[PDB]
């Protein structure tokens, strides 16, 4: 409801960091609004852990903390001809996101960039790598190839977790698609949020 | 730790 969405935006106000210089303020806002759909318990946990969601106006590797990834081919991106220099988002111990690259087809094939990235942070920092737990590995073994991109999502349980998470929280349509395609994963996320 | 989006 309205109050809860606002609470989540308030939490995100203490998580999201905007870039210095010129950038698309309207699209940055849109990204925050999509992130506000994530269950508040995860957002509160991100805040408590001082996890920042860094929005960027340029390449990830032009940031001092990611310069070491220049020329490095990300996990699962083998054969793409792309390196981290070309990748618009990152999630894990940190989160970094290029403004304007949210949608599928903008340098990636995730249903939504910021939700996928933030899911990685929630997985790693908040949930202590639950995607690599025995419970999730069993679910992944059954349903991990039912959301497409099977050489990525079907291979890395942390990626299946992150994209399922994104389907669950992006909108009603994707939420429904996940339920139909991956019922055990859907139930798992549903219970995770209790 | 670092993880990319879906290629
Ligand atoms: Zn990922």
């Amino acid at each position: 409801d309205s109050t809860t969405i606002q609470q989540n935006k308030d939490t995100l106000s203490q998580i999201v960091v905007f870039p210095t210089g010129n950038y698309d303020k309207n699209e940055a806002n849109a990204m925050v609004n999509r992130l506000a759909n994530i269950d508040g318990k995860y957002l509160n946990a991100l805040k408590q852990n001082n996890l920042k969601i860094k929005l960027l106006s340029g390449k990830l590797t032009d940031e001092k903390e990611y310069a070491y990834l220049k020329g490095v081919v990300p996990k699962g991106w083998e054969g793409t001809g792309k390196t981290w220099d070309d990748v618009p988002g990152l999630g894990g111990s940190t989160v970094a996101l290029r403004i304007g690259f949210s949608n599928k087809g903008k340098g990636h094939d995730a249903i939504n960039l910021e939700l996928h990235a933030t899911a990685h942070a929630i997985d790693h920092i908040v949930l202590n790598d639950i995607s690599k737990s025995a419970q999730f590995k069993q679910i992944f073994a059954k349903e991990g190839r039912s959301l497409g991109n099977v050489n990525f999502l079907g291979v890395y349980p942390e990626e299946f977790f992150a994209e399922s998470f994104a389907y669950y929280y992006l909108n009603q349509d994707t939420n429904s698609k996940l339920k139909s395609a991956c019922p055990q994963t859907y139930s798992f996320l549903q219970n995770l949020a209790k | 730790e670092v993880n990319p989006p879906v290629p």
